[PDB]
RNA sequence: GCCCCUAACCCGGCCAUAGGCGCCGGUGCUACACCCGGUCUCAUCAGAACCCGGAAGUUAAGGCCGGCGCCGCGCUCGGGAGUACUGGGCUCCGCGAGGGCCCGGGAAACCGGCGUGCUGGGAGGGGGC
RNA sequence: CCCCUGAAAAGAUAUCGGGGGUGCCCAAAGCUCGGCUCAGGCGGGUCAGAAAUCCGCCGUAGAGUGUAAGGGCAAAAGCCGGGCUGACUGGGCCCUUGAACGCAAGGGGCCCAGGCGGGAAACCGGGGCCUAGAGAACGCUCGUGCCCCCACCAGUGGGGGCCGGGCAUGACAGAAAAGUUACCCUAGGAAUAACCGGCUCGUCGCGGGUGAGAGUCCCCAUCGACCCCGCGGUUUGGUACCCAG
RNA sequence: AGUACUGAUCGGGGCCCCGGUCAAACUCCGAACCUGCCAGCGCCGUAGAAGGGGGGAGGCGGGGGCGGUGGGGUAAGCCUCCGCUCCGAGACGGGAACAACCGAGACCGGGGUUAAGGCCCCCAAGUGCGGGCUUAGUGUCAAUCUAAAAGGGCGUCCCCCGCCCAAGACAGCCGAGGCGGGGGGCCCCGAAGAUGUACAGGGACUAAGCCCGCCGCCGAGACCCCGGCCCGCGGGCCGUUGGCCCG
């Protein structure tokens, strides 16, 4: 995997249609809501955090798994899985495409430079908007610290400045 | 009906009264067409011109109006569709209509249906309609002897069901074995009014 | 019937790396120019044409004194021959106060007389005949404050309002 | 690749209807009798595509010449360059703004 | 003949405000129907349909009219909102992708409210010329 | 050549841009008239079944329409049946190929005349519902005409001509065409590669944030998974700006 | 914008309903905007519009800025389209230098006034005016042009919110304010290179820096004026393969 800076910056049109992509690649997030989630439980939680976005860009779907996996790690480590509710808000829709020559890949694989330059698939992003929630998480007002440095380890594992913006339901 | 991608039909269509396909290949023409519609008691024969608004009738006409002229066999029978049609023909003709396009809707072109005898009567008035020469009923039909043979066999079969089947025929008193003589009575009249009104 | 409020529009910025739908527009407001400035009446028409050049011109509404200053020291005829009180009376004007003022009030709905006027004989003509129909104008004293930035945040392009006036007495 | 030029050849949106337009239109537009010096609207109708012009005159006000037939022969302009359009009514649009 | 007024019927235009589901009523001299038959024209496996000949029965159904409810739909109505977006100018900000200011335009979803066919010609009926 | 996208709501629009297709096939899959309604679901019905034929209800097209893609289509443009050959002879005009603006072949549309097919009629038929399946000159060959010409005249054989169909150039606005040079030569080119330089930094090297986890206990003595922010110009590449007297 | 057709996609509830994430090759809706005809305005046109004919070309390598996230690409002073303008073929003022950034379009001479930009010295014009901030020589009035991120800092200036104290609050009886959270400005750390100094013009400056405002002045070939010259077009006079005069 190339350096995310690679990625970040929104340079084109949504490459989504996988139905005219070949080798699009399968989405590696196991699960995007986490805790709590059936409905009625959720009633007992009265506080919502949210980490928003404050630029607009593409966030790789392992930055997003990264982020995922440490900010629920925490919640479940110092909150309990039945005090809180996580949700991992964007979906990684956009392919990302790389122009490397490479072998079993197609015959204009192996011209080099920038003949034949429309790069094969090499990841996905969510492409985000300022302002726009990464992840929203329900608690109980007493974890409101343990929340809070949830979601800053989160944000640590993401490729744009994002803020957490802390309301009630 | 269910959800916002339904097509809800033409109001003439879902009523089923138009073929919206039929019609277009008769406004093609654009000439007047001569509508002719069924009902269970009447006929209807009318002389119509399309508008882009709207279309006009010149001339229509029910079988109510043969009791003008003393009519008094049955109100739709082959017999009663081509007085209609002289009836029309002379007043479309004296609106300055020469030739029309036959137009009958949902009725089929069986040949010599009442339909063909409504255009024989226009036919005969001035009014040029073309037409197969394999359609239009024998002069046997459109002068009621069909009628009449068929009251007559049944008299002598069951003296009773000619008198069920044609109660309304004796209480006009023109029983149903006089018709054809009745219809060349009335057919004179129509003639000899319309002959005297053109003339003057 | 509607008498539309006159306007007086100064072309501001130059001719060179002006925008061509702009560029256009200044030529048929006959500010063909810098500092060049015309009187106009301002019809919806007209005012569709000045708001396409508001990045290049300022306007406002102009008082008849200061139009009556503007004919006797910029005013030209024909010849670019400067504008005379005897060639005003000679065609039924005693005044340049009088004629700015008929122009200002809409008493005439043009001060140039067109290219295509024929002057009669007694007839006061409802214009000026042969006033070149723009003026050229000395650049301000005192300067500006910027060309590039409208007047509304403390530039000089666009609307300006009454002070137009203020503006036309330091250019003449 | 350059591009290719059948005779309907960026036509998706130009040829799509609503859902609410599906199906047969209205015989109105038969029905209007076009002089000649009338103006009329080129609308092209997706619904009968082979008679109708090409889509380049789609929205363009032309002038009645004469009829042939049934279509009617209109004058019309491309940019600069006089174009003779003959076309039936169900393609045609009175214009009322002179 | 002519002009005016006017149900259901015939021919239309626009083609859901007209469609869909459910419930409650109205209409029958005439008109529309359901209806009665199959000798004749015509028709099929089938007189069911189409076509022909009728007038015993009925407003039960269709058609047309009125009301209520829900769905769908419509609206030059309120909010959403001068928001999103955008034509022109800028030695205005930002490391940058980008944003901002001024002049000129300006939505959509959605929420609420209102609406639920309108209309052209003809027959028939009424009034006069 | 053709469709969608790119393409920025008139028109035009490129890249060794993206997703596909074409060099056919069909005497019906072509013309017309009539009737009918599809995919799918439910209820009932002898074998019989998820699926065969039968009765009924629902069913906006979720089917079909030869063939790419897009568009169109429900008393039809789909399905079935009846009758047919217009996939016609002689011509004209227009649209597109080819934007405004010159310019092939090809394709499409509207008509006039001749003579037909279907149909009661209106009307429709000069192939396929629409947008692709397409070939100059010279030469040859066939069709056609009471046809024109062949050297002083007439005749016989033969030859030529005008009009139309075909035989082909796919590099498709049309030569008939294999290598090799490190033995090499000439004209030139920084319109164009190799070295260095310029730009870029994926790669390379170096730094930082984060802290799962390891470290007896203990995140940070020492480390640092999963990720993220950078710097350098030190490897390699990308590009082709300067330099081929 | 929507997620209603075609597709993608995360959850809740009972194949349906509700909420959420998306679409270059999806679209119920739908701008700004562009474009057709007519009428008007504006301007051009009888000193000749439209249209047409004839002779001669050059040229058929373009480039810069800005805008379409244009499309591609890690990116490129990169490749390939669309539009306005400028360089090529354009002098001159400013930008330290510098085709295309800003200002602006130059016949010749002179006077005057402005534009961009600047006014401590170099260098024409202010050691100009009020308020506030920075202590790092940070920085030193857009772009080409020589820079900086995630993150850390009550370092310092400031704004808002929650709670405690009704003098029995915070800190170890005393007597007045105190504790926590969120944000903003400037600066500090993060911040490492090769010939020669706090480089980005130099001197140097604690303002001669930065922020909110303000006043005057300097400053082009631009604009105004005077004189001289030339030109295009029209008119006139002269025995003219031409000359002269006027507008
Ligand atoms: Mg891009
Ligand atoms: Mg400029
Ligand atoms: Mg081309
Ligand atoms: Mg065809
Ligand atoms: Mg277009
Ligand atoms: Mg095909
Ligand atoms: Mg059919
Ligand atoms: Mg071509
Ligand atoms: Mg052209
Ligand atoms: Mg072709
Ligand atoms: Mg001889
Ligand atoms: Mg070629
Ligand atoms: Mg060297
Ligand atoms: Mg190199
Ligand atoms: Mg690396
Ligand atoms: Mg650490
Ligand atoms: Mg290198
Ligand atoms: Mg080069
Ligand atoms: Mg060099
Ligand atoms: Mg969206
Ligand atoms: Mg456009
Ligand atoms: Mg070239
Ligand atoms: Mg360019
Ligand atoms: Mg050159
Ligand atoms: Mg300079
Ligand atoms: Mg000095
Ligand atoms: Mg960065
Ligand atoms: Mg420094």
């Amino acid at each position: 995997a190339r350096p995310a800076r690679c990625y970040r910056r929104i340079k084109g049109p949504p490459y989504t249609r996988e139905e005219y992509i070949h080798g699009a690649p399968m989405i590696q997030i196991p699960k995007f809501d986490m805790g709590t989630t059936s409905a009625a439980a959720r009633a007992a939680f009265t506080m919502v955090a949210k980490l928003v976005a404050e630029e607009r860009g593409q966030i790789r779907m392992q930055a997003l798994e990264a982020a995922r996996q440490i900010s629920s790690k925490y919640l479940t480590k110092y909150v309990g899985d039945a005090n809180y509710y996580l949700r991992l808000n964007v979906v990684p829709h956009h392919v990302l495409r790389e122009n490397r020559m490479l072998a079993m890949a197609g015959a204009d694989r192996l011209q080099e430079g920038m003949r034949l330059a429309f790069g094969s698939p090499a990841g996905r992003a969510a492409r985000v908007e300022p302002g726009q929630v990464i992840f929203y998480v329900e608690f109980k007002p007493e974890h409101l610290a343990h929340v809070k440095e949830a979601l800053r380890r989160a944000a640590s594992k993401l490729p744009i400045p994002t803020r957490i913006v802390v309301e009630p339901k | 009906a269910r959800g916002a991608r339904y097509k809800v039909p033409f109001r003439r269509r879902r009523e089923g009264v138009t073929n919206y396909r039929k019609r277009r290949k008769l406004l093609l023409s654009r000439k007047p067409r001569l509508v002719v519609r069924k009902t269970n008691k009447h006929l209807i024969a009318q002389i119509v011109i399309a508008r882009p608004h709207g279309d006009e009738t010149v001339v229509g006409l029910d079988t109510r109006v043969l009791s003008k002229f003393g009519w008094k066999g049955d109100e739709n029978n082959t017999s009663a569709a081509y007085l209609l049609g002289l009836i029309v023909g002379y007043k479309a003709r004296a609106k300055g209509i020469k030739e029309a396009i036959l137009d009958i809707g949902l009725h089929r072109p069986t040949p010599g249906a009442r339909v063909f005898a409504v255009m024989k009567g226009v036919i005969d008035a001035g009014v040029e309609v073309p037409h197969g020469e394999e359609v239009v009923p024998s002069e046997e039909r459109i002068r009621g002897e069909h009628v009449a043979e068929y009251a007559k066999r049944l008299k002598e079969e069951a003296p009773e069901a000619y008198k069920a089947r044609f109660s309304r025929y004796l209480q006009r008193g023109l029983p149903p074995e006089e018709l054809p003589s009745h219809f060349e009575e009335v057919k004179k009249k129509i003639v000899e009014y319309y002959e005297q009104k053109l003339a003057k | 019937k509607t008498v539309y409020p006159r306007y007086a529009v100064i072309r501001l910025r130059g001719i060179p790396t002006t925008p061509g739908d702009i560029a256009a527009t200044l030529d048929l407001l006959r500010l063909r120019r810098k500092f060049t400035m015309v009187v106009v009446v301002g019809s919806p028409s007209v005012m569709g044409m000045i708001e396409r050049v508001n990045d290049w011109v300022t306007w406002g509404e102009i008082d008849a004194d200061t139009l009556a200053e503007v004919l006797r020291k910029r005013g030209r005829i024909v010849g670019d021959k400067p504008l005379t009180l005897e060639y005003l009376q000679k065609w039924g004007w005693n005044s340049f106060e009088e004629v700015a003022l008929a122009y200002i009030s809409g008493e005439i709905e043009t001060l140039a007389c067109k290219k295509d006027f024929k002057a009669r004989e007694g007839q006061r003509p409802p214009c000026i005949p042969y006033l070149k129909p723009f003026f050229r104008l000395h650049p301000p004293r005192g300067g500006l404050n910027s060309v590039k930035l409208h007047f509304s945040v403390g530039g000089d392009l666009g609307y300006r309002g009454p002070l137009i006036n203020d503006l036309i007495k330091r250019m003449l | 690749v350059k591009r290719t030029h059948g005779y309907r050849y960026k036509s998706r949106k130009l040829l799509s209807k609503a859902p609410r337009e599906r199906g047969m239109s209205g015989l109105s537009r038969l029905l209007y009798e076009y002089k000649p010096g009338d103006k009329v609207v080129i609308d092209i109708d997706p619904t009968f595509i082979s008679t109708a012009p090409h889509r380049r005159y789609q929205g363009k006000v032309g002038v009645v010449i004469g009829t042939r037939g049934r279509a009617y022969v209109i004058e019309t302009y491309i940019g600069d360059k006089k174009k003779i359009i003959i076309t039936t009514p169900e393609h045609l649009r009175p214009h009322l703004g002179g």
